[PDB]
């Protein structure tokens, strides 16, 4: 196989944000790491403005600005989720701007598995070391020295191995590091002193003390505070030497606290955000003898669920949301309106979770539109992306699956709703409960405060994008599948929805669904009820019948002409069917284990019988067939794979992986389209990932193949990488067990950047290669053109 | 109730006292080929962490043994698909742990306790003078999964990925804080649970103590992959399925194939004849801290892999009852073969002492069961 | 070439020493009826002056045993075609708890033959003795080879005759028995045709089918002819559960003990097993491991001997302990599992 990866949108979610002065001394920047993308802009009175935007090769995990001794203006250090470490400047000459690699390297250990709480990364406020967490029971120190080019390091073991939060702490004379962690005992708080000269811990400044049972964050204030803030489910603490101070507010017991920014240089007002999205003010108390005399937790408002919060200036934040738009709010000293003294001045969109998407051609000029169901909770969203310009619907709920129906104009939407056990009552108007029409679930089959998830089936009209209808499910019941088609020889065009019956005492649901309704005049009609032993995990129609997923087997239905749902044949595997695609008669099953198995349907046999299998341990997270002999998914620690389909049955019955790619993201979805009007490039899929970034897959032939990695291997040495990753390294399929290299595919952002660097270098890129004539700049020009046209 | 010391059977008392036992382990790279000498009169499948015991009295076998004590302790068990016509795919390693050496009753024999170590497939088989053979095999890894979440969660909630160690209610809160990201992708939280070590772990103890009524969760081990292999130890199961079992590298596979065994299983019936029943799955019961079922070696050096149920049915007594070797002591066994058949299944064992509990069981042999499976 | 003590065998030390001997022997009338106790575990076809030993668990029979120690020691020992059985006088006894339960192990000796009148339920039998059907010679009913030429002449100068009479007949078995007793001895075979005739008949071979007309014949005479009728006639042993697989052949039986080629033992559980002594025995594998625990022939231990064709265990191969005992192999094969031809 020879494919061809190309990004059609770039990631949108906001995995980090900090401020500082990183492109003058003057300049109050914002920078904004998304997953590889870091946008650096200048904060003004207007709001931002977008300075600059780069690429690394690799996963932003860890971003921070400090200032040693000697700069005028802040230094960034950045490391990726491969472990690749770099310090970075910002240089300016003129128009022209670029990023300096004051330093990189390595810090990956040999052995060592990572921790589950994830990296850490901290700095020193005086700038005198780099202090990561990356493994159990040890703590990698990097020396900020003026000459340690290649970031070295050493490691310290940790006595205590559950560590939760970790933090440098101020006025401390000499490097100390307080951290919560938890033995058998409960959760305690505890201090180091770090000896560079030693390469060890001493005694810290101020003894241990145990924390909240769920104390989760540390805060380090500035002087003249100092001291540490631990803060957790339930009671926020202080300690500063023998202070202490500790309350419990009741505002904050309603949802935990997982994202905090100090508002003040001397640490008197901080920002925390919840994960419902509720953001407050932490205020400390001054008295003069400098000591805190009292904390105070004030509800400011609501605003999206944030990842990251960032106080820029004169009153406005930025909110660094995952599960929905990023937001610019203003906070006024009066309270408005309900008494929020949150208000919302910008949005930034996020596609991601782009958890389903479809395709279609909404006007029918020839050029596909994606329907993409973004975003959760309050966040969740439809959005409707064309050639790049995108439409947004919100819902206010969890949009789950996507289908369109061409013949009565509509897209059905499952989706659902958290409801609070109270009877349950909803937590706010959502779509599901503001349709124009709404009915409920009703078949003859099968505490307090807690939280159920309520699914439907909206029917939203694909001109206004209203919702048109609203069909609540049964109590307990989940909807996981959902096709629209015409089954049988029946005229009538059907949605078709697979559901489970789950119940938290069972562990594997026993009872499920399949549900046949139809569309017409205005309501939603259930049309047929079939039940079933298992969870209906997928469906697919197939040659006019019915292809679904019972548990671990892979049932076929036909629709009868008294319309009901017959069954036809059954093939009991070993796995769990979550994914099921059809091609032709041929059927790919795969499960949540990298498990893939190709059948066939017989029509003459009228059964299912294997074609092939490849059962390798690794989490899969999608399935695509790109061909009759090429199949493509998505595999753990966000890499792409491709298997294909010898005169001996014990190798025909065995795929192989013929191709390996990192891509750097967490792909959810496959679909077959493009978004361009309709050749060295045949098929196509669109592929829509966690991040929001929306990629597409080709295939090519040989020759072009070869052409293109030549052309790959000859840029990676002109190309100047940001932090000096290497882009084989960054490419390599990589999983926690092993790395290889890639293969079989082609990075199609390098070949497009191509366009951009200049033509000396264009000419020795292109230096004694071969079109059989020596290929020149012009034709790789054309070559590279052609390939951008396919987006 | 029962009342009996259940750590007695895994001592093997009745392969006599003062066995020289040897410390320390021998472990080989997950990829790297080695050599290895078979033992041929072992027609078992064994696992990993099982113990075997052996009395072997060939010359050959005595002497193999011999250099091997004085070598690293480690020899070849291979799981063959045809108990005759010797064809084995995959196989396992086991290190010897306790050996005595003596000439009782005429000849020279040596017994041996072993463990299984690591698992292997099998690249050649060669025949050697002495006749031992010897096997090529590569070692086979055992591959760890990180947590399905890890690839999807959060930076901002990472801290929340500690529980407070500990019934319903915290494996609630469990699901609920760990696969709290399942929102970011395609499938539900339950959808999740099904594929984690820990909830596994603990739905297959939710039947570990249905069998075994005093379990004490501390003796089981406390990581996926010994749990896994101590759990496939101990389950009634046929060849073939124990090979397929064998051949599993994952974990978390494992432990879901010995669940859908687990929860499968209903009858267990006379392989000999397929329509009688023996037994159910209700009956079976754990004597000691191996299991179920464990391999006990009888005075002629035959391995039988022993399941202890509280009742039997369609079973003749033959014989007298002896307490000579018993492998549960303070019992006595008694021969019991099918009634429709007269295949031998196992034997009845019986309290010699009053108030002993439970005061009589059955062990049925292994390798004459059927499961059903529906 | 044989020098293992032939003596051996015949004590039956297998079953322990010390064995309380019960010395004194006790017989019925030649026509009273009786009522005697039935051993239920015994399916064996005993002849008089034939030695049976027994291993008895079961709770019914060791009572039993127990009180018929200070009665007349006399059970009764059925046919099993129960038509037809014999008397055994019990003259060895013990009691032990080996292994769990108390066991009664004895060793009794046929005496005489019954016929089953009725059986009443440890059941008792109701029997008539048979008594023995001893004729005077016929020449005087009316009136190497130099010797019996002497013979035949001149004792029936009178005169066929020879062909049926008792001296004649058995030095023409005890001719046929030399080929099997290597080491016999003139003492050894008894000196009256009755117990010739039943030594003969318990040490053949011969299927139960026959061992029952040969029981029921009440002549010594009659009962040497059908003796010497058949030690003619068979030639081969087969595997009873193939009827296709020769084991051995009568021209490899040889005596092991003084009691002749074949004797009956009990193994450890009480399963009394007839064991005929053979030079060569082919298609058979050996299973397990040579063990001398429990040996029926001390100083040679014992592997399970079985047919190859169809895994039927026919019965055991002895190999020397000891170099410088001869033979140094042989093997025993249990009646039941063989099948003459
Ligand atoms: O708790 C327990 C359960 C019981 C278990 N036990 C005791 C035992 C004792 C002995 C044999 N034998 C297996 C091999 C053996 C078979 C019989 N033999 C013939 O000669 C022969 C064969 C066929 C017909 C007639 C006689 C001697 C050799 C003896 C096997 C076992 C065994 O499994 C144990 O040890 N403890
Ligand atoms: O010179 C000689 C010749 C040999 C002869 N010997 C020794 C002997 C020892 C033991 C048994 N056994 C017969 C009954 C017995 C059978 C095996 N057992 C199971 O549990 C079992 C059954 C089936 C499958 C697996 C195990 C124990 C009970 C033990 C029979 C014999 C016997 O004939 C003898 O005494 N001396
Ligand atoms: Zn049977
Ligand atoms: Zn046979």
């Amino acid at each position: 196989s020879y494919n061809y990866v190309v990004t059609a949108q770039k990631p949108t979610a906001v995995n980090g944000c900090v401020t500082g002065h990183f492109t003058s001394a003057e300049d109050l920047n914002l920078l904004i790491a998304k997953n590889t993308r870091l946008e650096i802009y200048v904060v003004t009175a207007e709001g931002l403005r977008p300075v600059k935007e780069v690429g690394m090769y690799g996963k932003i995990a860890v971003m921070e600005l400090f200032r040693p001794k000697g700069e005028s203006k802040d230094l960034l250090f950045i490391l990726t989720a491969k472990y690749n470490a770099c310090i970075l400047e910002y240089k300016q000459s003129g128009e022209s701007i670029d990023i300096i690699t004051r330093a990189h390297g390595n810090v990956q250990d040999r052995i060592g598995r990572p921790s589950e709480t994830g990296i850490i990364g901290i700095i020193d406020p005086e700038c005198r070391m780099i202090g990561l967490r990356l493994y159990d029971g040890l703590f990698k120190v990097i020396p900020l020295d003026r000459d340690n080019k290649e970031l070295k390091a050493f490691n310290i073991r940790l006595e205590e191995l559950h560590v939760i939060d970790v933090k440098f702490l101020y006025g401390c004379q000499a490097p100390t590091i307080c951290f919560v962690y938890q033995d058998p005992q409960g959760r305690h708080v505890k201090t180091y002193e770090v000896s560079l000269r030693e390469k060890e811990f001493n005694k810290g400044p101020w003894k241990q003390e145990n924390v909240e049972a769920e104390a989760s964050m540390v805060i380090a204030v500035p002087e003249p505070f100092g001291g540490a803030i631990i803060i957790g489910q339930e009671s926020i603490t202080y300690h500063n030497g023998d202070k202490y101070l500790a309350i419990a507010p009741p505002i904050i017991k309603q949802s935990t606290i997982v994202c905090h920014n100090r508002v003040d240089p001397n640490g008197s007002r901080y920002l925390l955000g919840d994960m419902e999205g509720r953001l407050f003010m932490l205020l400390l108390e001054k008295e003069e003898q400098v000591t805190l005399k009292d904390l105070r937790v004030e509800l400011l408002g609501e605003t999206s669920i944030a990842e990251c919060l960032t106080y820029l200036d004169n009153g406005v934040v930025f909110v660094g949301s995952r599960l929905g738009d990023s937001q610019l709010v203003k906070l006024n000293v009066d309270s408005n309106e309900q008494g929020s003294y949150v208000v919302a001045m910008e949005t930034f969109t996020n596609l991601g979770p782009i958890v389903d998407m479809c395709v279609v051609d909404l006007e029918r000029q020839g050029q596909g539109q994606l329907v993409t169901c973004s975003g959760a909770f309050k966040e969740g969203s439809l959005r409707i992306i064309r050639n790049l310009h995108i439409r947004t619907v919100p819902l206010y709920e969890s949009p789950r699956k996507i289908c369109y129906q061409e013949v009565s104009q509509c897209f059905g939407v499952l989706s659902s709703r958290i409801e609070v056990q109270d009877g349950t009552t909803a937590l706010r108007p959502s779509a599901s409960t503001q349709a124009l029409s709404s009915s409920v679930s009703s078949s003859k089959l099968f505490s307090f405060g807690e939280e159920v998830e309520v699914h439907n089936l909206l029917i939203i009209d694909q001109h206004t994008f209203e919702v048109l209808h609203a069909h609540q499910f049964l109590q307990n019941e989940y909807a996981l599948s959902l096709v629209s088609c015409k089954l049988g020889k029946d005229p009538n065009t059907y949605f078709i929805v697979g559901t489970a019956m789950v119940y938290p005492e069972e562990a594997e649901p026993k009872q499920g669904r399949i549900v046949v309704f139809q569309y017409s005049d205005g309501k939603l009609q259930t049309v047929a009820e079939k039940e079933v032993k298992g969870a209906v995990y997928s469906m697919v129609e197939f040659n006019g019948k019915l292809l679904a997923s019972i548990n671990s087997t892979v049932r076929l239905y036909e629709w009868t002409t008294e319309k009901e749902l017959r069954t036809e044949c059954n093939h009991y595997n070993n796995i769990m069917a979550l994914y099921l695609k059809t091609k032709g008669d041929f059927i790919l099953v795969g499960d949540l284990m990298r498990s893939v198995l190709l059948l066939a349907y017989k029509p003459m046999e009228g059964n299912f019988e294997e074609i092939a299998r490849d059962f390798n341990p690794n989490w899969m997270s999608a399935v695509e067939i790109l061909d009759d002999d090429n199949f493509l998914g998505a595999e753990n620690a966000f890499n792409l794979f491709v298997c294909q389909k010898a005169t001996t049955d014990e190798e025909r019955q065995h795929l192989q992986e013929v191709g390996l790619f990192h891509l750097g993201e967490f792909v959810n979805v496959f679909c077959h389209g493009s978004l361009v009007m309709q050749t060295p490039t045949q098929g196509s899929v669109l592929f829509g990932t966690v991040n929001g970034m929306i990629g597409l897959v080709t295939s090519l032939s040989e020759s072009w193949y070869n052409l293109l990695l030549d052309m790959q291997n000859r840029l990676n040495k002109v190309i100047k990488s940001v932090g000096k990753i290497e882009h084989s390294f960054w490419r390599s399929f990589h999983t926690e067990r092993k790395t290889e290299p890639a293969t079989g595919f082609i990075d199609g952002d390098l070949i497009e950047s191509f366009l951009d660097i200049s033509r000396p270098k264009m000419q020795e890129v292109v230096a004694n290669l071969q079109y059989k004539r020596e290929a020149t700049a012009d034709d790789l020009i054309k070559v590279v053109e052609e390939l951008t046209r396919i987006h | 109730i029962i009342n009996f010391d259940t750590s007695l059977p895994t001592s093997h008392t009745y392969l006599g006292a003062d066995m020289e036992e040897f410390h320390g382990r021998t472990l080989h790279d997950d990829d790297s080929c080695q050599v290895i000498p078979v033992l041929p009169q072992v027609m078992m499948i064994l696992i990993p962490g099982q113990t075997l015991p052996l009395q072997l009295f060939h010359p050959q076998e005595v002497s193999m043994v011999r250099n091997l004590i004085q070598k690293d302790r480690t020899f070849a068990v291979l799981a063959y698909s045809n108990v005759q016509e010797r064809e084995a795919q995959f196989g396992t390693t086991a290190e010897i742990y306790a050996y005595r050496e003596e000439q009782d009753f005429g000849i020279e024999i040596v017994k041996v306790k072993a463990i299984g170590r690591q698992r292997f497939k099998v690249l050649e088989l060669r025949t050697q003078s002495d006749g031992i053979q010897q096997a090529k095999v590569q070692i086979l890894p055992e591959c760890v999964l990180p947590s399905t979440m890890s690839a999807v969660q959060l930076e901002s909630l990472n801290k929340c990925q500690i529980f407070p160690s500990k019934s319903y209610k915290w494996w609630q809160k469990y699901q609920k804080r760990k696969f709290h990201c399942a929102n970011l992708t395609s499938w539900p939280r339950w959808l999740y649970s099904l594929y984690d070590a820990e909830t596994l772990m603990d739905r297959i103890k939710k039947q570990l103590r249905e069998w075994d009524e005093n379990l004490k969760d501390d003796s089981l081990p406390s990581n996926p992959i010994d749990f896994s292999y101590r759990v496939a130890a101990c389950l009634p199961i046929d060849d073939v399925l124990r090979i397929q079992l064998l051949k599993i590298g994952s974990a978390i596979q494992r432990l879901r194939c010995e669940l859908d065994i687990m929860n499968k299983c209903t009858s267990l019936c006379c392989k000999q004849c397929q329509e009688t029943e023996i037994t159910t799955k209700n009956e079976i019961f754990s004597l000691s801290l191996c299991g179920p079922m464990a391999a006990y070696v009888n005075p002629h050096g035959y391995v039988h892999e022993t399941l202890t149920v509280y009742k039997a049915c369609n079973l003749n007594l033959i014989g007298r009852p002896s307490t000579e070797h018993s492998w549960f002591p303070g019992y006595a066994w008694t021969v019991a073969q099918c009634k429709i058949c007269a295949s031998h299944i196992g034997w009845k064992f019986t309290a010699t002492k009053k108030d002993m509990s439970p005061q009589k069981f059955w062990g049925l042999t292994r390798s004459a069961l059927l499961p059903t499976i529906p």
